[PDB]
């Protein structure tokens, strides 16, 4: 995260940390007890599926307190239009080897229902984005959790507002953009898979995740994020369905 | 009803046959008898924070 700050301990209880052998991956969003979103991309190169995984109640990556809960990941699920290293359906579902424990520091961010997340949540102007992500762009990353609160703005508006590089991804109905232009705040590597956060009438939704962008906090540019809502009917369907065995599931989109 | 002001609900909205309109509220919550309101039914109630609420 560049320009944010430190998340005060406990309050960005629903943040994931997603570690292969014991180093940083990806971010992620816990949306229940056994279920965690991320990006379909943190997993393009993992070879090690059974080294993989999730911590709960994580802030400082220095000092273990006691909050911290880990779970290996028993399975993860991946849209069947997604193409590995490229930028749509950039989305992922991750099923817990067992439940976590819900705490003071471990709480799940609410998965809202489509109309409400189209209809209402769509035009809450700011939200929060979060992660132990690169604090500048070719920068080291945090050690404790940063979050930023960005503007989301139409995607009409948001190529109308980008510098041209004419090679940058496509900005698809399955994406959206937040953030500045003026080069101060984004999200960034080390981030993607975390949750883009909205407020309404006194509770937080899963709006968006962290997916891609041009550098981080590149002037001309805003950061890159998975429209969630989108594929809420696809996520209800796959926590309502049996495992399955082997790690890594493509399930049909739509 | 539901598209304008999500339907006056606090949370989730259902359109049914002119005027009628049901807020629903997510799991772990019940909807209040002015029939927009949403309270916690469990301990630990998604996307709220404990440590603000309990502040
Ligand atoms: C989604 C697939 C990948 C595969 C490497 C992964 C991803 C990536 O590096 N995400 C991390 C990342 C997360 C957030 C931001 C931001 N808000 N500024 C930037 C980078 N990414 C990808 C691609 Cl094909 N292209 C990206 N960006 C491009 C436009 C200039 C190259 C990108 O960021
Ligand atoms: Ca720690």
């Amino acid at each position: 995260i560049v320009g944010g700050k430190v998340c005060p301990k406990g309050e960005c209880p629903w943040q994931v940390l997603l570690l292969v052998n014991g180093a940083q991956l990806c971010g992620g969003t816990l949306i229940n007890t056994i279920w965690v979103v991320s990006a379909a991309h943190c997993f393009d190169k993992i070879k090690n599926w059974r080294n993989l995984i999730a911590v709960l109640g994580e802030h400082d990556l220095s000092e273990h307190d006691g909050d911290e809960q880990s779970r290996r990941v028993a399975q993860v699920i991946i849209p069947s239009t997604y193409v590995p290293g490229t930028t749509n359906h950039d989305i992922a579902l991750l099923r817990l080897h067992q439940p976590v424990v819900l705490t003071d520091h471990v709480v799940p961010l609410c998965l809202p229902e489509r109309t409400f997340s189209e209809r209402t949540l769509a035009f809450v102007r700011f939200s929060l984005v979060s992660g132990w992500g690169q604090l500048l762009d070719r920068g080291a990353t945090a050690l404790e959790l940063m979050v930023l609160n960005v503007p989301r703005l139409m995607t009409q508006d948001c190529l109308q507002q980008s510098r041209k590089v004419g090679d940058s991804p496509n900005i698809t109905e399955y994406m959206f953009c937040a953030g500045y232009s003026d080069g101060s705040k984004d999200s960034c590597k080390g981030d993607s898979g975390g949750p883009h956060a909205t407020h309404y009438r006194g509770t937080w939704y899963l709006t968006g995740i962290v997916s891609w962008g041009q550098g981080c906090a590149t002037v001309g540019h805003f950061g890159v994020y998975t429209r969630v809502s989108q594929y809420i009917e696809w996520l209800q369907k796959l926590m309502r369905s049996e495992p399955r065995p082997g790690v890594l599931l493509r399930a049909p989109f739509p | 009803i539901c598209v304008n002001e999500n339907g006056g609900c606090e949370q989730y909205c259902s359109d049914h046959t002119g005027t009628k309109r049901s807020c629903r509220c997510h799991e772990g919550y019940s909807l209040l008898a002015d029939g927009v309101s949403c309270t916690p039914t469990v301990e630990y109630p998604c996307g709220k924070i404990p440590i603000l609420e309990k502040r």
